[PDB]
DNA sequence: CTAGTTGATCTCATATCAGGAGAAGGAGCAGAGCG
DNA sequence: CGCTCTGCTCCTTCTCCCATCCTCTCGATGGCTATGAGATCAACTAG
RNA sequence: AUCGAGAGGA
């Protein structure tokens, strides 16, 4: 979910910083250490929106370093489980299906799927299709699912997606 | 903490002296900008006194007072004894 | 039914350490008797040799 | 609790001997009085035997945690010499807080 | 007997002890010198907060 | 003693079978004769015997 | 795929004197209300 | 009029503490705490 | 190496 959040953070800075130009320094590094970032607790940070406050900057006794506690606005993107968001198929095989939603690429399993639409490796296109073959879930198609459940792995969050929930098809 | 009106000491302490000069050395020897000019010196410590003695050392003091509050102090706003 | 080693042994023992008592009271025995003689000088080697000691403890402030 | 190995380092001497640590020593007394009073408590043992148990069990913790209780005799080891329990090992000069702190 | 080249000692980072990973204790160890609670306390007078803490430590056991 | 040359060091002690009589200061006793007895041949430590007397009030 | 050998790992089973000074508890007890 | 509730004193434990740093030597320290049969298993060493 | 003890220095 896209949401518009302010959050906290401290980065040390080294003497060699300090200079005609402090701020942006401060500014620069921040943007270089959290752009494309993720937590499992506020979830993935598309970017930063804009920095708030740039608290006093405190000398380190024995170390030449001086921390910066910075606010900055960012946005974040969060799953959750019971949430029901479209997708972009991106990968279709006899083991599950893989759509994108925008960062994250999602897996479903044919069990969770409604056992309606078949396997079809024999089709040209790897497709999902139903007795009748109306619907078609191939590459590329834009469909609607629900999130059930997340992981993080490395700080980087992988969802979980299930096709079982009526009105949940192709768009 | 009302900085117009700061109930501490004008003066530098003795203490805030040599913490300063050792500070601004350390930052200097880790390669951080002279704010004064230097015709040979090499030494950290020399070019801290001299940055001090001009009054020109960028940093704050910042004096906790018994209740909690505290005062922020510029090293060019004190009175440099020795 | 001799097992020597009392008697040798534990004359050693006391004479090599000062620890003056039985080996097994090692804390009850009182230590600085038996002194590794003083060889520095002929002078200190005799002086050791007529030491007398007051066992009244160092501690005491008396 | 008994504490990690830092706390007890065994030390190796000259040789491939090694030396453990008072606390170790007294920790080995503890968990045999512990063992053997488990499985009297467990399998067949009479009351007095258990209480005798239960007694020794106590000696040796309070003497890990502090070796000079009055009246009570000093937790031994090889050579005579009285064991270093915690309290020792930073009860006044050249303790922990005034030794090496 | 007191010559100087039996006194003189000097460290700089040798070896600690195994219990409390602080300098050694003697010349023969290659031991540091005891900044003790008297140097403490004398620092402490001093108002020497950094170097305080840098014998106390950094020098010491960090 | 294994190669280490030894001295024993005179130690003194009070001597025995002798009657003392001291005053303790801070004692319940105002004064206290004290014997340390021990048989010629010694075979046991020293027995001490005091015979005290109890201090006025 | 098929046995077979070989380590490692783990379970199981066999037996009979010239301290001092202060702080806390306890006890003896004198005495005051008072039921 | 006999019980309670003090609260004072004397004694008794009981427990804590006793300068700093430094050099050297000398003696003790050991601690050792088994064994093997069976089953399991996983890896080669052949087939 | 540890521990203890002893002898010493200021």
């Amino acid at each position: 979910m896209f949401y518009h959040i302010s959050l906290e953070h401290e980065i040390l800075l080294h003497p060699r910083y300090f200079g005609p130009n402090l701020l942006n320094t401060v500014k620069q590094k921040l943007f270089t250490e959290v752009e494309g970032t993720c937590t499992g607790k506020y979830g993935f940070v598309i970017a930063v929106t804009t920095i708030d406050n740039i608290g006093a900057g405190v000398i380190q006794p024995g170390r030449g370093f001086v921390l910066y506690p910075v606010k900055y606005k960012a946005i974040v993107f969060r799953p959750f489980k019971g949430e029901v968001v479209d997708a972009v198929v991106t990968q279709v095989n006899k083991v599950g299906l893989f759509t994108e939603i925008g960062p994250m690429s999602c897996f479903i399993s044919r069990h969770s799927i409604p056992s309606e639409m078949e396997f079809d490796p024999n089709s040209n296109p790897p497709c999902y299709k139903t007795m009748d073959e109306d619907i078609v879930i191939q590459q590329d198609d834009e469909i609607r699912l629900k999130i059930v459940g997340t992981r993080v792995d490395k700080n980087d969050i992988f969802a979980i997606g299930s096709l079982m929930d009526d009105y949940l098809g192709l768009v | 903490q009302a900085n117009q009106k700061r109930i501490t000491t004008p003066y530098m302490t003795k203490y805030e002296r040599a913490r300063v000069l050792g500070t601004r050395a350390l930052q200097i020897a880790m390669c951080a900008p002279v704010m004064v000019e230097l015709e040979g010196e090499t030494d950290p410590l020399l070019i801290a006194m001299k940055e001090l003695k001009a009054r020109k050392i960028p940093i704050i003091i910042r004096r906790y007072l018994p209740d909690g509050s505290y005062e922020d102090w510029g090293v060019d706003e004190l009175i440099i004894s020795d | 039914a001799i097992k020597t080693r009392i008697i040798s042994d534990g004359l050693k023992y006391s004479l090599a350490t000062g620890n003056w008592g039985d080996q097994k009271k090692a804390h009850q025995a009182r230590a600085g008797v038996s002194q590794v003689l003083n060889r520095l000088t002929f002078a200190s080697t005799l002086s050791h040799l007529r030491r007398l000691n007051s066992p009244i403890g160092r501690d005491g402030k008396l | 609790p008994v504490p990690p190995l830092s706390v007890r380092p065994a030390v190796v001497m000259q040789g491939s001997a090694r030396n453990q640590d008072d606390l170790t020593h007294k920790l080995a007394d503890i968990v045999k009085i512990n063992n053997q009073l488990r499985r009297n408590e467990q399998n067949g043992a009479a009351a007095h035997v258990i209480a005798e148990d239960v007694k020794l069990l106590q000696f040796h913790v309070a003497t890990m945690v502090d070796n000079e209780l009055p009246g009570l005799p000093r937790a031994m080891q090889k050579s005579g010499r009285p064991l270093k329990s915690l309290k020792q090992r930073l009860k006044g000069k050249e303790g922990r807080v005034r030794g090496n702190l | 007997k007191h010559m100087v080249d039996d006194k003189i000692h000097s460290r700089a980072r040798g070896p600690i002890q195994i219990l409390n990973r602080q300098p050694m204790e003697g010349r023969s160890r290659d031991g540091g010198l005891r900044f003790g609670e008297m140097e403490r306390d004398c620092q402490i007078a001093h108002g020497a907060a950094q170097f305080l803490r840098e014998r106390l430590f950094e020098a010491s056991d960090p | 003693i294994n190669g280490s040359e030894k001295v024993l060091i005179a130690q003194e002690k009070m001597a025995t079978n002798t009657v003392y009589v001291f005053a303790k200061k801070d004692s319940k006793y105002a004064y206290t004769g004290e014997c340390r007895s021990c048989l010629e041949n010694s075979s046991r430590p020293t027995s001490t015997i005091w015979v005290s007397m109890l201090a006025r009030g």
